[PDB]
């Protein structure tokens, strides 16, 4: 006896936003497009540790 | 000779002379930049359009 199976592929993603003006002024923690990159990884993270 | 002559006229004389090549001349003038729209915005928003 045999069988075949089929999986399908699936799409996840997210959007992230800054101002012009955000990105003229001095800031305290550094660099804030690099801050926000970390913080969707990391979210898109969790999503993807609890999808599984 | 108790009339004028050709020193008394002026401004024939000081007009600008230009050449003509046709009876009816063309020309194109620019009368404004914008219209009196606001100029102020806020945040990061599209401003209006203007034009001349």
């Amino acid at each position: 006896t045999y069988a075949r199976k089929a999986a399908f592929v699936k799409f996840l993603g997210t959007t992230r936003e800054v101002t012009h003006p955000m990105t003229l002024v001095n800031s305290a923690f550094g660099n804030v497009i690099a801050r926000q990159n970390k913080d969707g990884i990391l979210w898109m993270l969790k999503q993807i540790e609890q999808a599984l | 000779n108790l009339s004028f002559t050709d020193q008394h006229i002026k401004f024939w004389k000081k007009i600008p002379k230009q050449k003509a090549y046709s009876t009816v001349e063309q020309y194109g003038q620019l009368l404004d930049y914008g219209r009196s729209q606001g100029a102020f915005v806020g945040e990061g928003v599209l401003p209006d359009t203007n034009d001349s």
